[PDB]
């Protein structure tokens, strides 16, 4: 809604026909076309007045009053216009104003007005649309490949995967002589979800075994988006995508207060990640929390509602707390956690299997490196 | 206690209050122990004895639960301290702000935090004035 | 001796068949991973029940 209401009004102290889109403005509505109306709108022959912080926008037609009001605007030539139209519709209803001839069509008027503006967005009307209703440096030679991932997750307590999705791009940055052809090797990928970009240059090979792409590279950095799934995706996360953290929630009820455990879990214990943070939320009648936690620190926020746990790094881990709770009300139901992290490793799982550099001598790979961040995970 | 018309009293003789209004209609009211018990209670510092003199034909917002909250060496106000506001209260005028910080918590607001937080540092030490002002966001300060 | 308070955990159970009945003194507690269930335990035996 920006049009509250669109009234027509007699200015007998009172408004004869009116129309609310949704309910809001019932007897509102009387009151206000009531006072303002008398008054001219309290205009002075200007067709904009505003008064009481409403705006009023109307026409006199003898004792009576047709009446647009809004009190938000969008446009300048908007409002006139649906008003305007309606003075091309209300003659044909009623013959002018009038009313007692107003009483007696209110449904006419009424059905005009839900029609002419709906949910306060002034459509159009018609006379006719109204009838239906009422009816050489290659010793530099070296290559970088660096794949930034990001992924989604949203699951049950149960560990249902309900849905994920990965989304990530490999970008290379080369520093090759010449022109060299380069064939690009990886691993297979499915996708629930969907999309892949491939950059030009891009060329796609059919082989019996195996899948290929090859091409040149642009020298300096740029998106490979490669063929295959592509070096430029969305994949699914549920697609084979590893979800590096899970957590398992077990809340408890202490009987007055509440015990939450929160357990997470890492992959491999040699891998590590960065930036961890559990956010696990309580309940509005917190009292005070009591916190545990082995690594990292934990802290209690109020307002949040929230317990926000921080890792810096971590092999894998997990933390407790109870909870006092003030008990108005019944049990409530939990609010999903969230994590955020980062991980050395993409977990959309594209691996540079190979690529392999033509138009000379062994390049380098001095380095390919995965940076795997947190998108929306949710667990419940 | 309030009767239903509007009256004169006849006088006081004895615990009751006797009236009679211009038409001459009589109101007599038996002078309690009900509000007269509670302050004469509190003035003589008891607090255990208030508790029970706490009824529900006295006990008002503030007078009770509310007007506890009025000594700047806090004593009345140790007692009463349930709102969230009076337990704000009670922190300065004490000047140890470490009730504050809850009960500005529980106020939900920010600058009690920093305010509090200032109260803080004048009773010295600085831990507890960086984690107000940290969520008041005066990493600045 | 005293009154203390247990708490219990168990593997996590699915179940096509139905049924499962708590004593009393059983609290259960919402964690974000795992479950868990805490209780003072009647003295003696008893069944457990447990959430």
């Amino acid at each position: 809604m920006v049009l509250l209401a669109a009234a027509v009004c007699t200015k007998a102290g009172k408004a004869i026909v009116s129309r609310q889109f949704v309910e809001m403005t019932r007897t509102r509505i009387e009151g206000l076309l009531a006072a303002f109306p008398k008054l001219m709108n309290t205009g002075k022959q200007h067709t904009f007045v505003e008064t009481e912080s409403v705006r009023y926008v109307y026409q006199p037609m003898e004792k009576l009053y047709m009446v647009l009001i809004t009190t938000k605007n969008s446009n300048i030539l908007e409002d006139l216009e649906t008003l305007r139209l309606f003075s091309r519709v209300i003659p044909e209803y009623c013959r002018a104003l009038e009313e007692n001839e107003i009483s007696e069509h209110c449904f006419d008027l009424i059905f005009a007005f839900d029609e002419i503006v709906a949910l306060g967005y002034r459509e159009n009307v018609n006379l006719a649309q109204i009838r239906t209703f009422t009816e050489p440096p290659i010793n530099m030679e070296s290559v970088h490949m660096k794949i930034e991932e990001k992924i989604t997750l949203t699951c049950g307590r149960d560990g249902g995967l309900q849905n994920m999705e990965l989304h990530g791009m490999i970008m290379l940055r080369i520093s090759d002589d010449k022109f060299g052809r380069i064939r690009l090797h990886v691993e297979n990928e499915d996708k629930k979800g969907v999309q892949l970009q491939t950059h030009p240059n891009v060329d796609k090979k059919l082989f019996t075994a195996e899948s290929l792409i090859g091409l040149k590279n642009p020298e300096k950095s740029f998106p490979v988006n490669s063929d295959v799934g592509v070096l430029k995706w969305r994949l699914q996360t549920t697609e084979e995508s590893f979800i590096p953290l899970t957590i398992n929630c077990w809340p408890s009820e202490s009987g007055n207060g509440c015990d939450v455990n929160i357990e997470y879990e890492l992959q491999e214990d040699n891998l590590e990640l960065n930036d961890v943070v559990i956010t696990i939320p309580l309940p509005s009648g917190v009292g005070a929390p009591v916190i545990g936690e082995i690594d990292g620190e934990y802290r209690h926020d109020s307002r949040r509602n929230t317990l926000e746990w921080c890792l810096p790094v971590i092999d894998a881990k997990n933390k407790s707390g109870s909870l006092e709770f003030s008990i108005p009300g019944q049990p409530n139901d939990f609010f999903p956690v969230q994590v955020s992290f980062i991980s050395k490793k993409n977990y959309c799982n594209i691996q540079v299997t190979k690529v392999t550099q033509v138009d000379g001598n062994s390049p380098v790979r001095f380095s390919t490196e995965t940076t795997f961040l947190v998108d929306k995970y949710e667990i419940l | 206690r309030t009767l239903d018309l509007p009256i004169y009293v006849t006088r006081v003789k004895g615990n009751n209050v006797y009236c009679l209004d211009r038409e001459c209609r009589p109101r007599v009211l038996t002078i309690d122990p009900t509000e007269f018990k509670f302050k004469l209670a509190l003035i003589n510092r008891k607090y255990d004895e208030v508790l029970h003199m706490v009824r529900n034909a006295k006990l008002v917002g503030q007078s009770i639960i509310a007007y506890l909250q009025k000594k700047g060496y806090p004593e009345v106000a140790l007692h009463f301290v349930k709102d969230e506001k009076t337990r704000f209260s009670l922190a300065l005028e004490c000047g140890n702000i470490e009730i504050a910080l809850e009960a500005a918590k529980a106020l939900d607001d920010k600058n009690c935090w920093e305010k509090l937080g200032e109260v803080a540092l004048l009773q010295g030490n600085h831990q507890i004035v960086e984690m107000c002002y940290q969520r008041t966001k005066n990493f600045d300060k």
